[PDB]
């Protein structure tokens, strides 16, 4: 019924470390009793807890011309538009009247599809590259 | 028959400029050139004398010059005048003009 | 001929526009839109002046603006007016029409 | 031309009715429907306004409604008249017709 009790029980079963078991009763603090939690080798001597919230997917660019934050080549806008497609987007008449929404109401636009050929990629980065739309596929 | 450029192309033959390609839409997105295909809008810029499909008289080409026409997808011969492009068709060829 | 939305045909061509296609049966199951093939009813649009069968006179076209026909499964050329779809075929290539 | 169903073929269309296939002998053996094939005898329904074969006048179908026909096995345009089939061949397909 308490953390504490989840320190114990993890620091006991981590042969009496007891960082162990704190970083493990934070993890559960954070995540929840019943949330996911996953063990992986670290590069640096000591042990780590880093908690992703959110819908983080291992899944990057398409383009790399998408940056707009040079600091940690990385694209980041707020307030944004999405766009969901179970099919890959190849048509640029399929592309044509999101941009043409993203634009007329003046904020950003991610799409995230099954892939985006080459005329879509084409027209998503002569829009960034030549008028400036925030788009990122 | 009526002379462009110097050049005036014989029998039943049409000499059309095909429209400028679009590259913005109407709500402001810059289109790529190279998914731009074909202009299907032309206008005429020469004529030929006709032919001789019935004997006797000369027939004249149904379009005249300055009038917008709906050219076909394949049949069309390039012409370079003055390192321009131009396309001849022919008068059956035409599918239908823009009247105003 | 009659010119439909600023675009007269040339020729014995002829302008249509297909019907709608079904999307709900009689007895009310609807149908999905990627089954529904190609509509080969059609009510003329746009008639075009005519071919010359024979030498002087012009034959007009059999079809006249208002009349619902029946289109081939093929032979037909896509015309945008507006960013609305018409067929564009010959005269002979209807196959007929439904008087009332 | 005569009209059928509200449908009238144009130029020199003949709209036919396939017979019934028959699906017992003579003696009284049943038939299969799958190895039936496709009936060529047929009987007019309607006829269109001919074709332009010579200048001037008209020409009338050889054959009016009302004939039994034999059909070519191909040729023919499945047309759907209130859910029911019929077929139109130009007036030279036919083969010959049944006099009585
Ligand atoms: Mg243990």
């Amino acid at each position: 019924t308490t953390p504490e009790e989840i320190a114990q029980v993890a620091t006991i079963s981590a042969n009496g470390d007891k960082e162990i078991g704190n970083i493990i009763s934070d993890a559960m603090k954070k995540v929840g009793r019943k949330g996911v939690i996953t063990v992986k080798d670290g590069k640096t001597l000591n042990d780590e807890l880093e908690i992703i919230e959110g819908m983080k997917f291992d899944r990057g660019y398409i383009s790399p011309y998408f940056i707009n934050t040079s600091k940690g080549q990385k694209c980041e806008f707020q307030d944004a538009y999405v766009l969901l497609s179970e099919k890959k987007i190849s048509s640029i008449q399929s592309i044509v009247p999101a941009l043409e929404i993203a634009n007329a109401h003046r904020k950003p636009l991610v799409i995230i599809a099954e892939d985006v050929d080459g005329e879509a990629l084409s027209t998503l980065v002569l829009n960034r590259l030549k008028v400036g739309l925030q788009v990122v596929a | 028959g009526q002379a462009f450029r110097k050049f005036l192309p014989l029998f039943d033959r049409v000499l059309v400029e095909r429209s400028a390609a679009e590259t913005v839409t109407k709500g402001g997105i810059m289109l790529p050139e190279k998914s731009q295909g074909k202009v299907l809008q032309a206008t005429v810029v020469a004529v030929g004398s006709g032919s001789k499909g019935k004997g006797g008289e000369i027939q004249p080409v149904s379009v005249k010059v300055g009038d917008k026409v709906l050219l076909p997808e394949y049949g069309g011969t390039k012409v370079v005048l003055d390192d321009k492009d131009y396309f001849l068709f022919r008068d059956g060829d035409i599918l239908g003009k823009y009247v105003d």
